[PDB]
């Protein structure tokens, strides 16, 4: 009975898609060498 | 009864008294500037306008005068050295008196405002309570605010009656009071044009006439009236503490940077221009400028005015100052006497060395001498077991061209390193250390004196403006929450709307 | 360039992922919104 | 004449109106669309 | 009814996140100073403006990576993305630091955000704004620091760079080049903030340790209500407990709790008035008096005169590749150093 | 609604946070930044 | 010890101004009905 | 002439009073040093 | 009680695990490709560790000119090759 | 003088502590 | 309260206290005079910033 | 004399990089921020008891049953400010983690003097970053070790005769 969309599903996703899209890209980075 | 932190607000529903507390103030204000501007009289040295200005002497209201175009002295000298000027009544005396004949006359009116605060042009002829229409209050402040902004632009600027404003070349070397044309294009709005500024006045004081006539024809809207509490003269103080912080950060700024209103031969030279090497790349053009007509190397600095070298000096630079470092800029390294011209470092093979200049964060800089092309070639070096660039080693001599040692050389490595430590000064002057009992320690000119005074008010305005801004919106909280604040109200859950009862 | 497609590869073909198990929900909640 | 730093200089003006402009037409048709009851 | 009204009422409903009329302000630009100091430290190097490395992916770890200043041969240019310098390039830009006036610029107008959420929700629940007030304190800080002194200086540069090293760096920059812990002002927040912290540890601890017993479990946090008229601890027992031990105590909640704003408070004020004059180089770096005295007795030595030789250490061993816009080369031997070391 | 249980979220949640910092500290002693 | 001629002064007048000021301030409270 | 009718009686109580001059003591104690220099 | 679905009803739910199974991998995965496939260096003007100095250079490419530090950034690139 | 006055300033802060623990206006329970 | 001479000519100066106009009166027309100022003080801002640059102003003292 | 500690020991032991003493400062920096956040709740959600011309302040009697401020309404506006579930609702549980913060960072402080008293100091990460050829590349940590460096060969500049300063 709940929406699915609201103002805080949005600043949820704003922080946590980047956040994890940021830590693959670190996490690649542990793999590179010189 | 009241704590001590709100006696003054016994004056907010009292405009005649509100008025005293006013002209109390202005005349205090006033009476400072008479008698700041007396105290620097009896203080300023003007016998020489080159070595020893105004900013060398710690003057602060001095160049507030000058730029406006007060040049003179009742005593027969003016400001730019020029002898023979009389500036009739207006002299720095006749500007001080002014003010201190105001500042008393202000004080009799603040009695008889205070004696008198019950009159019925501060009631409300409906009510009976005391009560200023503040919206309308604006409008004719703005209107008389716009007429003289637009009177000083037009007729004191621009010279139409009145003296002008002090203006210079790029390099501060010839400035005077003149009279100014308003710039009406884009450069106007370079705040290096004084033409600038008067077309500014001209323009902003027409839109504060038509402005103040708007303000004091149409009526605020009812929404902005109940959003802004027009009714409550705390809400112009907060409003206009927030346009005078403003205006303070924009005086410190310009002051800093430098503008047309903020002239180096009354202020001193900025940061920047030492930053740059403005002075010692325009002296560096004048000599080359020279030795390309054939010009020796001492015909070529000893045309070097002393005024120019005085600026290429890093004891003029406004950010080498201390916070407890009291007084003029004389009182650090002297009275500057003479130039002692330009010293040329040269090694035992010839080559010409130059001392790596110090930066104005620099509290103390070793002595670093590179040729052209910024190889190290001599220094003074600290340990000396392993030293292999010392003046000693390399042969450094100095010779000097232009000034007070024009033609001379040394050769003696204890001679040649103490002139190499002045070098990285900038230019070397001799100093008369013994009439202030000079310390030798720099000091900073009144340049940045006011930027530290004007930033650091316009910092704590904005904490009265969030105050008495906090204290208009929220005065019916000021002695504290409504004791029956009802928990809905605060409790998530109850109303669609966060504090709105009807949407429950 | 072929790296922005693979940056988005993924990115793209999770989003049309969440809007299919979503979608029979997502129309309800704006359909008593209107 | 207009300088490139004064093209620069319309392009950051209109970018941000494009910005608030359309964030308040955003924010005004959710607010029609999604009203309170009263 | 109004287009006007109805996007109040939108902005203000009672929702997880309250938005309200300043969360347009405040969202966007918290968000992007933000994500642009995550995007910086994971990606963007500072090898153009500074030499350094610092960035996740350069190899940095997260005491080291920073969003750096701009280069010095900027200036105070705003540095904007369609700027005369990076001409709309946004890798460009990102080189020449552009992030960091992002960063800057947009923190700031996150914090104004800020403030002005504190008074739409105090005024809208009703209560006095003084969260607001308190929060002058940070924004002073964050003004005089990263936006006042490096306009009073030669240039976005030698602002702090938002990074953890890298801030201290400026810590150590502030001692070398101003002697900043000598100065008046700096000692005032010093002891604003550790009177602040005292008060806090003091204050919760005393209100933990004079708790009335108000049900029967040895773990006490349950037996508190929100909804209860009754203070949960004794002020009587507390106050005479510290009237006791320490000779003063506090009598009065009000003032205690005021007091509580104003000692942290007014030290950060204290602090960014003491950052402010060091814009303009304006530092508390010696006392003339004992300057004369130590030139002339060789034999003169105080913990003051020590700490300015490690002061003249740090700006000659640091300013070469702290500075290198300067191309300062110092030889070895020009170099400040005691006997052995 | 409570299909999966919360502790069991949690517990994977919070091993997959020391994964991805012990891969961290793992490429603090290897690659970049290793100074070898 | 050459200290700055104005110190003494600044120092004395720094504190006594505003200690009179709380002084002056008090005991017109104490002496209130 | 009729009196003022906003005066107000003004009050400080004798831990403001000790306040006070603590704050005065002790900005006094940290600025001596420097007002010598 | 602001009648949003509590987050505890959310993440211990079945059709939320469907999705996120499927988002939370593909979002670290496409993180991980921006670095791997070099994109990231390209995006943000990083060096790679072969790009700091051309082969035998000791200076550091420091910008020095304000209007033309995007030409001077250019010339200091075009000089690793 | 400047050894005299920091001691003078100290020597009324010791002074000011014995006067706010033993003249103290009392805490009274109303 | 006391009636003066000058009191009584500025009487209607001070005489629509808490007048207003209806609704949002002059709002729409206040609101783009803000605008138009905060274009006016970006511009000014950026010419003393060197981000605006336009020919024949040369923001230095050499101008 | 505490400068000149301070100074040295940054010099020695690199105090700033060393995680307790960061604690310590989160300790401190948190617990002036939370010192100002509980006075300003405290103080924002004070009840009326007086009038505009009296300290606020007069409004609680010493010993009083009654509390003096309305933690609903604080606590409605915090958990408006920030968001519900970020906010204390119980009194008990605010006021011991105000005790607990600054008192458990302190002591984080504490131990990192303590075990830098044995010399484990702070984390080193002068020239980590080295390129592909084995160039160094300068971080901020390594602009930190330059400083260091300038306390260190100037501190005690008479006391040293050998190379390395071992204790
Ligand atoms: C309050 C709470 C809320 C906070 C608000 C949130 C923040 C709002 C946004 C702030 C953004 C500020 C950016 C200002 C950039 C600046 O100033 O940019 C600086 C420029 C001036 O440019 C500088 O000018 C210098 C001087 O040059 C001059 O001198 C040189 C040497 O002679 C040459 O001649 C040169 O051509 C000539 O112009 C150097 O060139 C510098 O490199 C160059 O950066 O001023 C200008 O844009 C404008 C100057 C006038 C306005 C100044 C007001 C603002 C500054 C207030 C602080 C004063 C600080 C004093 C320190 C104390
Ligand atoms: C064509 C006619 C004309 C001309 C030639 C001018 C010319 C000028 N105007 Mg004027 N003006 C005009 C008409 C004109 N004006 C009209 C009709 C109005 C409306 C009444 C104005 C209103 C106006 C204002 C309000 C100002 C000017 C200013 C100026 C000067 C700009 C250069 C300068 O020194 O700015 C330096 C100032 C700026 C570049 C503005 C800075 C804006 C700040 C940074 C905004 C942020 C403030 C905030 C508190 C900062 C806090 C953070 C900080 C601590 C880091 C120049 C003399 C400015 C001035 O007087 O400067 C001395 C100024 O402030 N004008
Ligand atoms: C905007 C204000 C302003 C500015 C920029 C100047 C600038 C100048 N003055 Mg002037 N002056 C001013 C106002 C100003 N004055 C006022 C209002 C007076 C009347 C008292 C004077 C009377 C005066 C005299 C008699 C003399 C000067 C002189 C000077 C020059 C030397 C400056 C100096 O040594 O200061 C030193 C500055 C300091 C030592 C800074 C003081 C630091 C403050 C007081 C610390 C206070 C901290 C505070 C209590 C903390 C509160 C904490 C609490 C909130 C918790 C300089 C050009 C001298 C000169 O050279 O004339 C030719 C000179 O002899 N001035
Ligand atoms: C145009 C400027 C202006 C004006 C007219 C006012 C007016 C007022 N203020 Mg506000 N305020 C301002 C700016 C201003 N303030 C600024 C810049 C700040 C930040 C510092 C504040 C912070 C502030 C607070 C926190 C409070 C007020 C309060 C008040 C009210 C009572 C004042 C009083 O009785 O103090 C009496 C003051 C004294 C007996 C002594 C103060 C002495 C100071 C600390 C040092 C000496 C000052 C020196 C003599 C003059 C220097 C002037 C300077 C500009 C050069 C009154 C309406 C009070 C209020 O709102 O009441 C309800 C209140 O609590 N103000
Ligand atoms: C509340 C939201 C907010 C605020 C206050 C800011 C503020 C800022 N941004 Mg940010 N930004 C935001 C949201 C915000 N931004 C969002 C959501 C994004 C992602 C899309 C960005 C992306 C972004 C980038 C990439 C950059 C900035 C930059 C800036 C700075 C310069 C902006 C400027 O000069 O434009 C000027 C425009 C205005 C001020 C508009 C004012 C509206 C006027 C008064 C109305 C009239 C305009 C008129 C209709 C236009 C017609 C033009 C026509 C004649 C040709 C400034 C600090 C720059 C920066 O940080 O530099 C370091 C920068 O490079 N922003
Ligand atoms: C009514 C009672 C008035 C009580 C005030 C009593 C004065 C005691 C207060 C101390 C005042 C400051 C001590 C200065 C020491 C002194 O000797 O100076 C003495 C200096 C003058 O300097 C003297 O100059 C002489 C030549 O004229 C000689 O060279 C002397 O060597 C030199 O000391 O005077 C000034 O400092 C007065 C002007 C102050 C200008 C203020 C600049 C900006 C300040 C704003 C910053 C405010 C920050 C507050 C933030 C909170
Ligand atoms: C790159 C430049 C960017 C600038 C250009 C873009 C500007 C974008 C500004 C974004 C401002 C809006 C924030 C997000 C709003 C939101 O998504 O939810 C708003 C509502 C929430 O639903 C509803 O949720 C409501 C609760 S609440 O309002 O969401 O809290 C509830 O009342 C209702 O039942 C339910 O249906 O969702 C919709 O009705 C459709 C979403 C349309 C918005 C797309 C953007
Ligand atoms: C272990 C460290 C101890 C934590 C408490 C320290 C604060 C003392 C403050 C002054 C006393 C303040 C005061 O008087 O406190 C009193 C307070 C409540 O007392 P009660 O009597 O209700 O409960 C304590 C006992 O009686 C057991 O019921 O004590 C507790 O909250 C104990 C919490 C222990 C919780 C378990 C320990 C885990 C917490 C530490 C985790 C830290 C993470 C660090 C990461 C860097
Ligand atoms: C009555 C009369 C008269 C007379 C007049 C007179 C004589 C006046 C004077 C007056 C004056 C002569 C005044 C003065 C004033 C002053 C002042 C007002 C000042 C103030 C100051 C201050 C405020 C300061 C402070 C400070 C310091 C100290 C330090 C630093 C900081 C500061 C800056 C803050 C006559 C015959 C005409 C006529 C009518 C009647
Ligand atoms: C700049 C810019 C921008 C923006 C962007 C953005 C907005 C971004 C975002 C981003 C983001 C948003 C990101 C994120 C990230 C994140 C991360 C990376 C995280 C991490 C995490 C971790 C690592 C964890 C850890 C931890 C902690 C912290 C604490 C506790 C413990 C632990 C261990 C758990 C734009 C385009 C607009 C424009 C241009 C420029
Ligand atoms: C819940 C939770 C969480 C999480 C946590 C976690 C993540 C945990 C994990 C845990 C774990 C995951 C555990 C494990 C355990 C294990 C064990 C305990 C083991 C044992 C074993 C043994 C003992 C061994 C033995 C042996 C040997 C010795 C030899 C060979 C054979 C064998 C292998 C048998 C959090 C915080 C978020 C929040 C709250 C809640
Ligand atoms: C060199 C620094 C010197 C700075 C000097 C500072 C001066 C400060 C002046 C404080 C003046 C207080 O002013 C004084 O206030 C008290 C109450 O507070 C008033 O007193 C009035 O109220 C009280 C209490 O209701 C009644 O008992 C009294 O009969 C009545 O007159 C005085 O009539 C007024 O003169
Ligand atoms: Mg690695």
């Amino acid at each position: 009975s709940y929406p699915i969309f609201t103002v805080r599903w949005v600043a949820v996703h704003t922080l946590a898609v980047p956040t994890i899209f940021f830590l693959g890209a670190i996490a690649a980075m542990q793999f590179i060498q010189r | 009864g009241l704590p001590w932190y709100r006696v003054h607000t016994v004056l907010i529903n009292d405009p005649g008294r509100l008025i005293a507390a006013h002209l109390m103030h202005t005349a205090l204000v006033a009476g400072w500037a008479g008698s700041m501007a007396l105290y620097e009289l009896a203080t300023f040295d003007p016998s020489d306008p080159v070595l020893n200005p105004m900013w060398r002497q710690g003057m602060f209201v001095l160049p507030f005068m000058a730029r406006l175009g007060v040049t003179g002295s009742w005593s027969g000298w003016s400001i730019t050295g020029e002898t023979g000027i009389d500036p009739g009544f207006w002299s720095f005396e006749g500007v001080a008196l002014a003010h201190i004949v105001l500042s008393g006359l202000l004080f009799l009116a603040a009695c008889w405002h205070w004696v008198y605060w019950d009159l019925e042009l501060f009631r409300d002829p409906r009510t009976g309570e005391p009560a200023l229409d503040l919206p309308k209050m604006f409008g004719i402040h703005l209107f008389l605010a716009g007429l003289l902004c637009f009177g000083f632009g037009a007729f004191h600027l621009t010279g139409l009656f009145g003296p002008g404003m002090w203006v210079s070349d790029p390099y501060g070397l010839t400035g005077s009071v003149q009279p100014v044309a308003p710039e009406w294009g884009p450069d106007g709005f370079n705040p290096y044009n004084p033409g600038g500024v008067v077309a500014h006045h001209i323009a902003a004081g027409i839109v504060g006439i038509i402005a103040g006539l708007f303000h004091i024809l149409v009526r605020p809207p009812q929404r902005l009236y109940k959003a802004l509490r027009m009714g409550n003269i705390e809400t112009v103080l907060s409003s206009s503490i927030a346009a005078v912080f403003f205006a303070a950060f924009v005086v410190a700024g310009t002051m800093w940077y430098g503008s047309a209103t903020t002239p180096i031969e009354l202020f001193g030279p900025t940061r920047y221009q030492w930053d740059s090497s403005y002075f010692q790349q325009e002296i560096n053009r004048r000599v080359q400028a020279s030795l390309a007509s054939g010009a020796t190397l001492e015909e070529a600095w000893s045309a070097i005015p002393e005024k120019l070298a005085f600026y290429d000096y890093i004891g003029n630079n406004p950010a080498k100052g201390g916070l407890f470092r009291t007084g003029p800029m004389n009182k650090g390294d002297g009275i500057a006497q003479a130039w002692k011209g330009h010293a040329v470092f040269r090694n035992k093979e010839g080559e010409e060395l130059f001392v790596r200049r110090m930066p104005a964060f620099f509290e103390s800089f070793p002595v670093i001498l590179t040729d052209k092309n910024g190889v190290v070639k001599a220094d003074i070096p600290f340990r000396r077991a392993e030293s292999k660039y010392s003046f000693e080693q390399q042969g450094v001599t100095v010779s000097f061209y232009g000034g007070e040692l024009n033609g001379q050389t040394f050769t003696d490595p204890p001679t040649v390193k103490s002139y190499a430590r002045k070098a990285i000064f900038g230019e070397i002057f001799e100093f008369d250390t013994e009439t202030l009992n000079s310390d030798g320690i720099f000091r900073t000119s009144p340049r940045g004196w006011f930027t530290f005074a004007h930033a650091v008010f316009a910092l704590l305005f904005f904490f009265g403006h969030i105050w008495h801004g906090a204290r208009t919106l929220f005065r019916d909280v000021f002695s504290g929450i409504d004791p029956e604040l009802s928990p809905e109200q605060v409790e998530w859950g109850f109303y669609q709307k966060v504090g709105d009862v009807t949407t429950r | 360039d072929w790296r922005v497609l693979v940056v988005l590869l993924p990115v793209l073909l999770a989003a049309g992922w969440a809007v299919r198990n979503i979608l029979p929900y997502a129309v309800k909640q704006v359909q008593k919104l209107l | 004449t207009i300088t490139p730093s004064l093209k620069g200089f319309f392009i950051g003006l209109l970018s941000g109106a494009v910005v608030l402009g359309l964030t308040f037409a955003v924010l005004i048709a959710i607010s029609q669309i999604d009203k309170v009851q009263r | 009814r109004g287009w006007f009204d109805i996007l109040d009422d939108w902005l203000k409903r009672d929702r997880f996140v309250f938005v309200g009329w300043s969360g347009i302000l405040l969202f966007p630009c918290a968000y992007l100073a933000l994500g642009g100091w995550l995007t910086g430290t994971t990606f963007v190097t500072s090898w153009y403006t500074h030499g350094l490395a610092s960035s996740y992916l350069e190899g940095c770890n997260f005491l080291t990576v920073a969003v750096s200043t701009p280069a010095n041969s900027m200036g105070h240019s705003l540095l904007l993305l369609w700027g005369p310098e990076a001409q709309g390039d946004f890798t460009r830009w990102c080189q020449l630091g552009g992030l960091w006036t992002f960063i800057a610029l947009h923190g700031a107008f996150g914090l104004i955000g800020f403030m002005l959420r504190q008074f739409e929700i105090a005024r809208l629940v009703g209560v006095r704004p003084y969260n607001a007030i308190a929060f002058s304190a940070p924004i002073a800080v964050f003004v005089s620091v990263f936006l006042i002194y490096p306009l009073g200086q030669s240039s976005w540069f030698f602002a702090p760079s938002f990074g953890v090293a890298a801030i201290f760096r400026f810590l150590l920059f502030f001692q070398g080049f101003h002697n900043w812990t000598l100065n008046p002002f700096h000692m005032m927040g010093v002891a604003g903030v550790l009177g602040g912290a005292l008060l806090c540890a003091i204050h919760g601890a005393t209100v933990e340790n004079t708790l009335f017993q108000d049900g029967e479990g040895a773990s006490t946090f349950r037996a508190f209500n929100p909804t209860q008229a009754e203070e949960t601890y004794s002020m009587v027992t507390a106050n005479r407990f510290w009237s006791q031990i320490f000779g003063i105590a506090f009598s009065n909640k009000r003032w205690l709790h005021f007091f509580m704003l104003f000692v942290p408070v007014t030290g950060l004020w204290m602090s960014a008035i003491g950052v402010v004059g060091l814009a303009l180089n304006l530092r508390s770096y010696d006392f003339i008096s004992q300057e004369i005295r130590a030139a002339e007795d060789p034999e003169f030595e105080t913990f003051y005169t020590k700490n300015l030789l490690l002061n003249e250490g740090i700006r000659a061993w640091m300013a070469p590749q702290d500075q290198p816009h300067e191309n300062f080369v110092f030889p070895e031997e020009v170099l400040p150093r005691g006997n052995a070391l | 609604g409570g299909r999966i249980p919360l502790w069991i979220v949690a517990t994977v949640a919070g091993m997959g946070v020391i994964v991805i910092v012990g891969l961290f500290f793992y490429g603090a002693y290897a690659g970049l930044g290793s100074s070898l | 010890m050459e200290v700055n001629q104005l110190g003494l002064i600044a120092t004395a007048l720094f504190v006594l101004v505003p200690s009179v000021f709380l002084i002056i301030l008090y005991v017109q409270t104490e002496s209130q009905q | 002439m009729e009196p003022n009718p906003n005066r107000q009686p003004v009050e400080l109580n004798r831990t403001s009073l000790y306040l006070g001059l603590l704050l005065i003591l002790v900005l006094a104690l940290l600025f001596s040093s420097y007002f010598f220099n | 009680t602001t009648g949003e679905r509590p987050f505890s009803d959310i993440i211990t739910s079945v059709r939320y695990w469907v999705i996120h199974s499927i988002t939370i991998p593909a979002l670290f995965i496409a993180g991980w490709l921006f670095v791997s496939t070099g994109l990231a260096y390209d995006v943000f003007g990083t060096p790679r560790p072969d790009s700091y100095y051309a082969q035998e250079q000791r200076s550091i490419p420091l910008v020095t000119d304000r209007f033309e530090a995007k030409q001077q950034v250019e010339t200091f690139l075009e000089q690793l090759k | 003088m400047e050894t005299i006055t920091y001691v003078f300033i100290f020597a009324c802060i010791i002074a000011l502590f014995f006067f706010a623990i033993f003249f103290r206006e009392p805490p009274r329970i109303t | 309260a006391r009636r003066t001479w000058l009191g009584d000519i500025l009487r209607p100066l001070n005489s629509e206290y808490g007048k207003v106009a209806p609704g949002w009166g002059t709002t729409p027309l206040m609101a783009v005079f803000m605008g138009l100022f905060l274009v006016f003080l970006l511009i000014i801002l950026e010419i003393y910033n060197s981000t605006l640059i336009l020919d024949g102003v040369n923001v230095s003292w050499k101008a | 004399g505490t400068f000149n500690f301070m100074i040295v020991f940054q010099a020695e032991h690199n105090i700033l990089m060393h995680p307790f003493h960061q604690l310590g400062v989160a300790g401190v920096f948190g617990g002036a921020l939370f010192c100002a956040m509980h006075g300003s709740l405290v103080t924002s959600s004070l009840i009326r008891e007086t009038t505009e011309t009296e300290s606020a302040n007069y409004g609680y009697k010493f010993g009083q049953e009654e509390e003096t401020y309305n933690i609903v309404a604080a606590h409605g506006y915090f958990g408006r400010l920030i968001f519900q579930y970020a906010s204390f609702n119980n009194s008990r549980s605010l006021h011991f983690f105000l005790a607990a913060w600054p008192v458990v960072g302190v002591w984080f402080a504490a131990l990192g003097i303590s075990t830098m008293a044995f010399n484990l100091n702070g984390f080193n990460f002068n020239h980590s970053v080295i390129d592909a050829k084995g160039n160094v590349i300068n971080t901020w940590a390594d602009i930190i070790n330059r400083a260091n460096l300038g306390m260190e060969v100037m501190h005690e500049r008479n006391a040293h005769n050998f190379p390395l300063d071992l204790a």
